[PDB]
């Protein structure tokens, strides 16, 4: 939230320290307001507007299809994970440990312990 | 009973995707411009810390749920620009040309109904990434992807096809053939305009899915606004008037407490915050596979694509959220007639293949398990397989035969 | 590494350590520090405690969609679109992994496409023929059938189509004489 | 059960009835007492409702 080296004033507030080109390219490390900056080109950090991918027509028509005729085979990969480490806190050993007051005076709070 | 009628209807749900992006200060929530006060609350830098982890990680999650729903395809595609479909109309789903954005009608009427003093206290907004514009043409390239070929660019190479054949392929999905598709093409288109203009005039004076996670956000922050003023057990909310009027020895523990109090406020506000992402990110999951499988490719799942058989979807925007609009083919108006197990003729037991035995009163067709088609039971549409003292319900009946005509 | 330096914190006090507050002060005149370290102590317990169960509530999730998933692009072959990979799922080979689960989808997707001038049916002597499962495609004067997968053009028959009503029903049909294989089998 | 046995704590007092606390001692004394017991059955109901 302040209004404005290569300062510049984006949607997404003011970046110092980095120049606008007009090519556009993937986004690498978002800021806000669809600007993401990275390092490329000698090569310092810029910032430019990130594209949607590639931008192409299909031609529709009234009596045309594509029938395909060559076909490929692809092997696709996903990694899910499925369980995690199980961890024990006890109650003494980390509230008192060796004493005696202390383990008699947390008698009180045993309710949440259990 | 078999249906003779049929009337295509068009529904429409609303799923949430995301929310707002709020970010709470520790010093400036607690503290301010005080030195003992921050002297006080380094010793509890560790919550601080923490809390602002996990606001970062519910920013950097709503992103990636974002970035999850609104993005299925890899190219950009455009409408194109002969407006002809073969009797349908497709004008209100477009984006119109006199808005500066690329919204249509549609997604500009919902927009529509619904509707820094915040952040003085420290509760600032982030700014999202998935602007309105981007998703605004990620559906029209996905509705042009739908009207140029259906099911094929959501799987590999975008293979082109006229609207007739595409619907008559989703058609036979059901086991509707094509001959009903092709004698009775401006019927179902009426049909469809009717119910498009039905579903427009509906959504025109219904959105609280969209607005009762904003109207939550908007009362826990006047709710943590109002904390500040609170005594807390002292005597005041003030703590320039609280240092002014007493001593710091006697004044410690009312700060301690205050500094308990908030601390204890801010962990609730952001147990609340994570129970609220965590639904928010169940509704991005639950939105992302209806896209998945209804939009993208015809599913046989019932009851999941809308209420009836499902044809094809229109995928629309909403703000921090999504429109879904399914096409339901319904049957309508049916008869009553009466059906036959197996045919019995020179005591092989005829079945039929895939359709049903129906008799009006005298004579035995063969029809669908949809429309009413009258047909001529022949050797080609039947099978034989046993005998008749087997079947249970067996009639006697003849057995048109069409190859002996033809060899006299 | 947290709950490691929720440890070294005085939480309003003189000292962190008990041993060292027992030593060298009273219990009548430390039992309050005491009872604000064990709040204290407590409190990051409860908000750990939290953020576990908030943890373990996110692994059932995706150890339910997961088991899912593998239920149903492995143990079947399911026709939900974009679930077990980018294409039309063949088979699938699970594979054992650290804390997790690495998949091996068979994603068949067509590659290479052409242009062909379909046409919706064809009329012959006034009776519309409506292919059974095919297409009809043309390559500038004759014309074939071919399927949904693959360029195989065929020999327009009569078993491999069905009859409907007239051709004075459709908006954009044409004409083409059929072949009719059972003609010449019976002269 | 255990919110009905949570009212039988003391959470650093003498005592878990507060007509006891009254009777024994004056209101200008026992406002420390009573905040405590306020703060620990305040803590409990949060972590019952979370």
């Amino acid at each position: 939230d302040v209004n404005c080296s290569n300062v510049f004033q984006t949607r997404a507030g003011c970046l110092i320290g980095a120049e606008h080109v007009n090519n556009s390219y993937e986004c690498d490390i978002p800021i806000g307001a669809g600007i993401c900056a990275s390092y490329q080109t000698s090569q310092s950090i810029i910032a430019y507007t990130m594209s949607l991918g590639a931008e192409n027509s299909v031609a529709y028509s009234n009596n045309s299809i594509a029938i395909p005729t060559n076909f490929t085979i692809s092997v696709t990969t996903e990694i899910l994970p499925v369980s995690m480490t199980k961890t024990s806190v006890d109650c003494t050993m980390y509230i008192c440990g060796d004493s005696t007051e202390c383990s008699n005076l947390l008698l009180q709070y045993g309710s949440f312990c259990t | 009973a078999i249906p003779t009628n049929f009337t295509i209807s068009v529904t429409t749900e609303i799923l949430p995707v995301s929310m707002t992006k709020t970010s709470v200060d520790c010093t400036m929530y607690i503290c301010g411009d005080s030195t003992e006060c921050s002297n006080l609350l380094l010793q509890y830098g560790s919550f601080c810390t923490q809390l602002n982890r996990a606001l970062t990680g519910i920013a950097v999650e709503q992103d990636k749920n974002t970035q999850e729903v609104f993005a299925q395809v890899k190219q950009i595609y455009k409408t194109p620009p002969i407006k002809d479909f073969g009797g349908f109309n497709f004008s209100q789903i477009l984006p119109d040309p006199s808005k500066p954005s690329k919204r249509s009608f549609i997604e500009d009427l919902l927009f529509n109904k619904v509707t820094c003093a915040q952040k003085f206290n420290g509760l600032t907004v982030l700014p999202p990434l998935l602007t309105d514009e981007m998703i605004a043409q990620y559906t029209s390239a996905l509705l042009a992807g739908t009207i140029t070929s259906g099911w094929t660019f959501g799987a590999g190479a975008a293979l082109q096809i006229p609207f007739a054949m595409q619907m008559a392929y989703r058609f036979n999905g059901i086991g509707v053939t094509q001959n009903v598709l092709y004698e009775n093409q401006k019927l179902i288109a009426n049909q469809f305009n009717s119910a498009i203009g039905k579903i427009q005039d509906s959504l025109s004076s219904a959105l609280g899915k969209l607005q009762d996670v904003v109207n939550q956000n908007a009362q826990a922050l006047n709710t943590l606004v109002k904390q500040l003023s609170s005594n807390f057990g002292a005597i005041s909310s003030v703590l320039n008037d609280i240092l002014s009027r007493l001593d710091p020895p006697e004044a410690e523990v009312q700060i301690d407490r205050l500094i308990t109090g908030r601390l204890q406020s801010l962990q609730t506000y952001v147990t609340q915050q994570l129970i609220r992402a965590a639904e928010i990110r169940a509704s991005a999951n639950l939105a992302a596979t209806k896209m998945s499988e209804c939009v993208l490719g015809q599913s046989k799942r019932v009851d999941f694509c809308g209420k009836g058989y499902h044809l094809m979807s229109f995928p629309q925007s909403a703000p921090h959220g999504v429109v879904f609009l399914h096409v339901t083919y319904v049957p309508a108006q049916e008869k009553n007639f009466t059906t036959a197990p197996a045919i019995c003729h020179d005591g092989k037991a005829h079945f039929p293949r895939e359709g049903v035995f129906v008799s009006n009163g005298t004579h035995w067709f063969v029809t669908q398990r949809n429309f009413y088609e009258p047909q001529i039971i022949t050797t080609d549409n039947t099978f034989v397989s046993g005998n008749c003292d087997v079947v249970i319900g067996i009639v006697n009946n003849t057995v048109y035969d069409p190859l002996q005509p033809e060899l006299d």
